[PDB]
Protein backbone atom coordinates (compact mmCIF):
# COMPACT_ATOMS: atom_id res chain seq x y z
CA UNK A 1 0.00 0.00 0.00
CA UNK A 2 3.12 2.39 -0.47
CA UNK A 3 6.21 0.19 -1.00
CA UNK A 4 8.30 -0.70 2.28
CA UNK A 5 10.79 -3.55 2.90
CA UNK A 6 8.64 -6.21 0.05
CA UNK A 7 12.19 -8.11 0.95
CA UNK A 8 10.76 -11.22 1.69
CA UNK A 9 7.83 -10.71 0.34
CA UNK A 10 8.91 -10.48 -3.17
CA UNK A 11 10.51 -13.99 -2.61
CA UNK A 12 7.32 -15.23 -1.49
CA UNK A 13 5.99 -13.15 -4.38
CA UNK A 14 8.16 -14.89 -6.79
CA UNK A 15 7.20 -18.62 -5.83
CA UNK A 16 3.61 -18.01 -7.27
CA UNK A 17 3.04 -19.45 -10.81
CA UNK A 18 -2.26 -18.41 -10.58
CA UNK A 19 -4.64 -18.49 -7.05
CA UNK A 20 -2.79 -19.87 -3.71
CA UNK A 21 -5.50 -22.41 -3.80
CA UNK A 22 -3.24 -24.29 -5.88
CA UNK A 23 0.08 -22.87 -4.79
CA UNK A 24 3.74 -26.75 -5.65
CA UNK A 25 6.34 -24.82 -3.08
CA UNK A 26 4.31 -24.75 0.25
CA UNK A 27 7.30 -26.13 2.28
CA UNK A 28 8.49 -22.62 2.41
CA UNK A 29 4.99 -22.78 4.66
CA UNK A 30 6.53 -25.33 7.48
CA UNK A 31 9.35 -23.64 7.90
CA UNK A 32 8.59 -20.39 9.74
CA UNK A 33 5.07 -19.76 12.06
CA UNK A 34 4.78 -15.58 11.11
CA UNK A 35 4.32 -16.58 7.37
CA UNK A 36 1.76 -19.36 7.78
CA UNK A 37 -0.78 -16.70 8.58
CA UNK A 38 0.49 -13.97 5.87
CA UNK A 39 -0.34 -16.76 3.08
CA UNK A 40 -3.40 -17.90 4.47
CA UNK A 41 -5.10 -14.53 4.93
CA UNK A 42 -3.75 -13.53 1.86
CA UNK A 43 -5.74 -16.67 0.18
CA UNK A 44 -8.51 -15.59 2.46
CA UNK A 45 -8.59 -12.31 1.07
CA UNK A 46 -7.92 -13.10 -2.69
CA UNK A 47 -11.02 -12.96 -4.63
CA UNK A 48 -12.45 -10.18 -3.00
CA UNK A 49 -12.94 -6.76 -4.51
CA UNK A 50 -10.68 -4.71 -4.72
CA UNK A 51 -13.00 -1.99 -5.64
CA UNK A 52 -13.70 -0.41 -9.36
CA UNK A 53 -14.62 0.77 -11.93
CA UNK A 54 -15.84 1.17 -15.30
CA UNK A 55 -15.49 -0.58 -18.53
CA UNK A 56 -13.18 0.60 -21.49
CA UNK A 57 -15.57 -0.67 -24.41
CA UNK A 58 -18.79 -1.44 -22.19
CA UNK A 59 -22.13 0.38 -22.93
CA UNK A 60 -25.73 -0.23 -22.92
CA UNK A 61 -28.88 0.33 -24.88
CA UNK A 62 -32.05 -0.69 -23.02
CA UNK A 63 -35.51 -0.69 -24.97
CA UNK A 64 -37.47 0.73 -21.58
CA UNK A 65 -35.69 2.49 -18.72
CA UNK A 66 -32.03 0.71 -17.71
CA UNK A 67 -33.55 2.28 -13.66
CA UNK A 68 -36.05 -0.58 -13.86
CA UNK A 69 -34.28 -3.37 -14.10
CA UNK A 70 -30.86 -2.52 -13.65
CA UNK A 71 -29.26 -0.13 -11.27
CA UNK A 72 -26.63 2.44 -11.60
CA UNK A 73 -23.57 4.27 -11.02
CA UNK A 74 -21.51 7.46 -11.94
CA UNK A 75 -17.88 7.28 -11.90
CA UNK A 76 -15.65 10.00 -10.68
CA UNK A 77 -15.11 11.74 -14.36
CA UNK A 78 -18.94 12.06 -14.31
CA UNK A 79 -20.16 8.90 -16.75
CA UNK A 80 -23.47 6.84 -15.55
CA UNK A 81 -22.20 3.40 -15.20
CA UNK A 82 -23.77 -0.04 -14.54
CA UNK A 83 -23.46 -1.64 -11.48
CA UNK A 84 -23.75 -5.23 -12.68
CA UNK A 85 -20.78 -6.52 -14.70
CA UNK A 86 -20.79 -7.76 -18.60
CA UNK A 87 -22.25 -11.16 -17.93
CA UNK A 88 -24.80 -10.22 -15.76
CA UNK A 89 -25.88 -7.14 -18.25
CA UNK A 90 -26.26 -10.07 -21.11
CA UNK B 1 28.62 -37.33 -30.58
CA UNK B 2 29.77 -37.03 -26.85
CA UNK B 3 26.95 -39.25 -25.73
CA UNK B 4 28.09 -41.90 -28.05
CA UNK B 5 31.36 -41.35 -26.67
CA UNK B 6 30.30 -41.96 -22.83
CA UNK B 7 28.80 -44.87 -23.60
CA UNK B 8 30.17 -47.67 -20.81
CA UNK B 9 29.22 -51.08 -22.77
CA UNK B 10 25.31 -51.90 -22.50
CA UNK B 11 24.89 -47.92 -20.75
CA UNK B 12 24.28 -46.10 -24.03
CA UNK B 13 22.17 -49.56 -25.76
CA UNK B 14 19.48 -47.91 -23.64
CA UNK B 15 20.39 -44.62 -23.66
CA UNK B 16 19.40 -44.11 -27.26
CA UNK B 17 16.27 -46.09 -26.48
CA UNK B 18 15.33 -43.33 -23.47
CA UNK B 19 15.65 -40.14 -24.64
CA UNK B 20 14.28 -41.43 -28.03
CA UNK B 21 12.49 -39.79 -31.00
CA UNK B 22 12.11 -43.03 -32.95
CA UNK B 23 9.37 -45.04 -34.78
CA UNK B 24 9.08 -48.43 -32.42
CA UNK B 25 12.66 -49.71 -33.07
CA UNK B 26 12.63 -47.61 -36.37
CA UNK B 27 12.53 -49.12 -39.47
CA UNK B 28 15.86 -49.43 -41.34
CA UNK B 29 17.24 -48.31 -37.50
CA UNK B 30 19.97 -48.75 -35.34
CA UNK B 31 20.05 -46.15 -32.39
CA UNK B 32 21.47 -43.72 -32.19
CA UNK B 33 18.98 -41.54 -35.35
CA UNK B 34 20.67 -38.92 -33.61
CA UNK B 35 24.40 -39.71 -35.15
CA UNK B 36 22.49 -39.31 -38.70
CA UNK B 37 21.25 -35.92 -38.13
CA UNK B 38 24.58 -34.06 -36.91
CA UNK B 39 25.87 -35.84 -40.66
CA UNK B 40 22.65 -34.35 -42.05
CA UNK B 41 23.22 -30.92 -40.41
CA UNK B 42 27.37 -30.67 -41.02
CA UNK B 43 27.89 -28.63 -37.57
CA UNK B 44 28.63 -26.28 -36.66
CA UNK B 45 25.56 -24.45 -39.00
CA UNK B 46 27.21 -24.70 -42.12
CA UNK B 47 25.69 -23.26 -44.76
CA UNK B 48 27.78 -25.78 -46.88
CA UNK B 49 26.56 -28.40 -44.97
CA UNK B 50 22.90 -28.97 -44.29
CA UNK B 51 22.26 -28.11 -48.00
CA UNK B 52 23.90 -31.11 -49.07
CA UNK B 53 21.72 -33.45 -47.42
CA UNK B 54 18.08 -31.46 -48.35
CA UNK B 55 19.69 -30.74 -52.03
CA UNK B 56 20.09 -34.97 -52.45
CA UNK B 57 16.82 -35.26 -51.58
CA UNK B 58 19.55 -29.77 -36.33
CA UNK B 59 15.98 -30.40 -34.67
CA UNK B 60 13.94 -28.89 -37.59
CA UNK B 61 16.22 -30.71 -40.56
CA UNK B 62 15.64 -34.00 -38.58
CA UNK B 63 11.93 -33.46 -38.09
CA UNK B 64 12.07 -32.31 -41.16
CA UNK B 65 12.46 -36.10 -42.40
CA UNK B 66 11.32 -38.58 -41.24
CA UNK B 67 10.27 -41.42 -38.69
CA UNK B 68 7.88 -39.38 -36.29
CA UNK B 69 4.74 -41.54 -35.50
CA UNK B 70 5.17 -44.32 -32.46
CA UNK B 71 5.85 -42.34 -29.36
CA UNK B 72 7.78 -44.16 -27.16
CA UNK B 73 9.75 -43.13 -23.92
CA UNK B 74 9.89 -39.75 -22.57
CA UNK B 75 13.18 -38.91 -20.25
CA UNK B 76 16.56 -38.87 -19.27
CA UNK B 77 14.43 -40.77 -16.04
CA UNK B 78 10.84 -42.10 -16.82
CA UNK B 79 11.09 -45.61 -17.70
CA UNK B 80 10.72 -48.67 -19.13
CA UNK B 81 13.29 -49.68 -17.35
CA UNK B 82 16.16 -63.74 4.97
CA UNK B 83 15.22 -59.71 5.14
CA UNK B 84 15.27 -58.67 1.17
CA UNK B 85 12.89 -56.12 -0.21
CA UNK B 86 10.67 -57.50 0.59
CA UNK B 87 8.02 -59.04 1.27
CA UNK B 88 6.63 -59.99 -1.35
CA UNK B 89 8.27 -56.73 -4.04
CA UNK B 90 6.71 -54.31 -6.17
CA UNK B 91 8.06 -51.21 -6.71
CA UNK B 92 7.21 -49.33 -5.23
CA UNK B 93 8.98 -50.21 -1.71
CA UNK B 94 6.85 -51.78 0.51
CA UNK B 95 9.57 -52.27 3.49
CA UNK B 96 12.38 -49.83 3.08
CA UNK B 97 13.06 -46.91 1.24
CA UNK B 98 12.86 -44.40 -0.04
CA UNK B 99 12.39 -40.79 -0.81
CA UNK B 100 13.35 -41.75 -3.99
CA UNK B 101 15.62 -42.02 -6.03
CA UNK B 102 15.29 -45.17 -3.77
CA UNK B 103 12.25 -46.39 -5.93
CA UNK B 104 14.77 -47.32 -8.82
CA UNK B 105 16.99 -49.14 -7.46
CA UNK B 106 13.85 -51.65 -6.65
CA UNK B 107 13.07 -52.50 -9.86
CA UNK B 108 16.42 -53.29 -11.18
CA UNK B 109 17.30 -55.24 -8.22
CA UNK B 110 14.79 -58.97 -8.86
CA UNK B 111 15.89 -61.25 -8.02
CA UNK B 112 16.54 -62.95 -5.57
CA UNK B 113 19.69 -63.46 -3.96
CA UNK B 114 20.17 -60.55 -1.31
CA UNK B 115 23.82 -58.73 -0.12
CA UNK B 116 25.76 -58.93 -2.21
CA UNK B 117 27.02 -55.67 -2.75
CA UNK B 118 27.73 -55.12 -6.62
CA UNK B 119 29.43 -52.40 -7.62
CA UNK B 120 30.33 -52.58 -5.08
CA UNK B 121 29.98 -51.00 -1.43
CA UNK B 122 27.84 -51.56 0.53
CA UNK B 123 24.33 -49.84 2.47
CA UNK B 124 21.81 -52.16 0.83
CA UNK B 125 22.25 -54.55 3.63
CA UNK B 126 22.75 -52.02 6.41
CA UNK B 127 19.16 -50.38 5.50
CA UNK B 128 17.87 -53.46 5.48
CA UNK B 129 19.13 -54.99 8.48
CA UNK B 130 18.18 -51.33 10.26
CA UNK B 131 14.81 -51.85 8.76
CA UNK B 132 14.31 -55.25 10.77
CA UNK B 133 15.41 -53.94 14.26
CA UNK B 134 12.32 -51.91 14.67
CA UNK B 135 9.40 -54.08 15.19
CA UNK C 1 37.11 -50.81 8.39
CA UNK C 2 34.44 -49.00 6.45
CA UNK C 3 32.18 -51.61 7.56
CA UNK C 4 33.08 -51.40 11.34
CA UNK C 5 32.36 -47.67 11.57
CA UNK C 6 28.43 -47.87 9.31
CA UNK C 7 27.39 -50.89 11.53
CA UNK C 8 28.82 -49.49 15.21
CA UNK C 9 25.78 -47.97 16.65
CA UNK C 10 25.09 -44.42 15.44
CA UNK C 11 24.26 -40.83 16.58
CA UNK C 12 22.98 -37.62 16.00
CA UNK C 13 24.49 -34.72 14.43
CA UNK C 14 23.41 -31.42 14.21
CA UNK C 15 25.88 -28.75 12.25
CA UNK C 16 24.67 -25.07 13.63
CA UNK C 17 26.27 -21.65 12.93
CA UNK C 18 27.82 -19.21 14.61
CA UNK C 19 24.28 -16.71 14.46
CA UNK C 20 22.44 -17.53 17.45
CA UNK C 21 22.20 -15.25 20.35
CA UNK C 22 22.73 -16.63 23.96
CA UNK C 23 19.92 -14.70 25.87
CA UNK C 24 16.70 -15.36 24.14
CA UNK C 25 17.93 -17.55 25.62
CA UNK C 26 18.92 -20.10 23.12
CA UNK C 27 16.07 -22.42 24.40
CA UNK C 28 14.88 -22.64 20.69
CA UNK C 29 17.52 -25.55 20.50
CA UNK C 30 16.93 -27.05 23.87
CA UNK C 31 13.16 -27.08 23.52
CA UNK C 32 12.87 -29.11 20.32
CA UNK C 33 15.47 -31.70 21.38
CA UNK C 34 12.97 -32.42 24.46
CA UNK C 35 10.45 -33.85 22.80
CA UNK C 36 12.23 -36.93 20.83
CA UNK C 37 13.87 -38.86 23.63
CA UNK C 38 15.47 -42.26 22.82
CA UNK C 39 19.40 -43.12 23.13
CA UNK C 40 21.33 -41.24 21.08
CA UNK C 41 23.98 -38.89 21.76
CA UNK C 42 23.57 -35.49 20.29
CA UNK C 43 26.52 -33.75 18.15
CA UNK C 44 26.91 -30.20 17.16
CA UNK C 45 28.88 -28.80 15.06
CA UNK C 46 30.04 -24.90 15.68
CA UNK C 47 31.54 -23.13 12.91
CA UNK C 48 33.19 -20.26 14.90
CA UNK C 49 35.26 -17.72 14.27
CA UNK C 50 38.40 -19.53 14.60
CA UNK C 51 38.29 -23.59 14.56
CA UNK C 52 35.60 -26.13 14.08
CA UNK C 53 34.43 -26.95 17.63
CA UNK C 54 33.11 -30.31 18.61
CA UNK C 55 30.07 -30.36 21.02
CA UNK C 56 28.99 -33.74 22.70
CA UNK C 57 25.36 -32.60 24.28
CA UNK C 58 24.23 -33.23 27.52
CA UNK C 59 20.67 -35.21 29.09
CA UNK C 60 19.03 -35.61 25.67
CA UNK C 61 19.00 -38.84 23.61
CA UNK C 62 17.18 -38.52 20.36
CA UNK C 63 15.07 -41.34 19.51
CA UNK C 64 16.00 -41.91 15.44
CA UNK C 65 12.52 -39.92 14.45
CA UNK C 66 14.17 -36.29 15.53
CA UNK C 67 16.78 -36.26 12.56
CA UNK C 68 14.13 -35.75 9.89
CA UNK C 69 11.65 -33.75 11.82
CA UNK C 70 14.58 -31.73 12.37
CA UNK C 71 15.94 -31.23 9.05
CA UNK C 72 12.00 -29.58 8.40
CA UNK C 73 13.77 -26.27 10.38
CA UNK C 74 16.95 -24.42 8.86
CA UNK C 75 19.32 -27.24 10.19
CA UNK C 76 21.46 -29.82 8.74
CA UNK C 77 21.27 -33.24 10.54
CA UNK C 78 23.38 -35.78 10.09
CA UNK C 79 22.80 -40.13 10.87
CA UNK C 80 26.97 -40.29 11.86
CA UNK C 81 28.51 -42.62 13.91
CA UNK C 82 28.86 -42.36 17.48
CA UNK C 83 32.82 -41.65 18.70
CA UNK C 84 32.76 -42.94 21.88
CA UNK C 85 31.72 -46.80 20.36
CA UNK C 86 35.44 -47.09 18.88
CA UNK C 87 36.68 -49.52 21.70
CA UNK C 88 36.63 -52.89 22.46
CA UNK C 89 36.79 -56.20 20.94
CA UNK C 90 33.25 -57.89 21.58
CA UNK C 91 29.62 -57.72 21.38
CA UNK C 92 29.49 -56.23 17.82
CA UNK C 93 31.97 -57.98 17.21
CA UNK C 94 34.75 -57.24 14.58
CA UNK C 95 34.12 -60.55 12.91
CA UNK C 96 30.65 -59.69 12.79
CA UNK C 97 31.45 -56.24 11.16
CA UNK C 98 33.64 -58.49 8.34
CA UNK C 99 30.47 -59.93 7.01
CA UNK C 100 28.66 -56.84 5.64
CA UNK C 101 31.69 -56.50 3.71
Amino acid sequence: VYGIPHKKAEELAKLIPKPLQEAELRAEMEKDERIRQVIEVAMRLEGLNRHASVHAAGVVIAAEPLTDLVPLMRDQEGRPVTQYDMGAVE
Amino acid sequence: HHHHHHKAGEAQDLAEGWRAFLEALKPTLRAFVREARPHLEGKTLVLRFPESKAFHHLLPLARAQFGVEELAFVLEKKSLSPPWEAEEGEDPSEELRRLARLLGGRLLWVRKPKAPEAEEPVSEDGIGGNGIMPP
Amino acid sequence: TLEEVLEAPKALEVEVDHALLDEKGVARLKSLLDEHPGSLPVYLRVLGPFGEALFALREVRVGEEALGLLEAEGYRAYLVPDREVFLQGNGGGPKEEVVPF
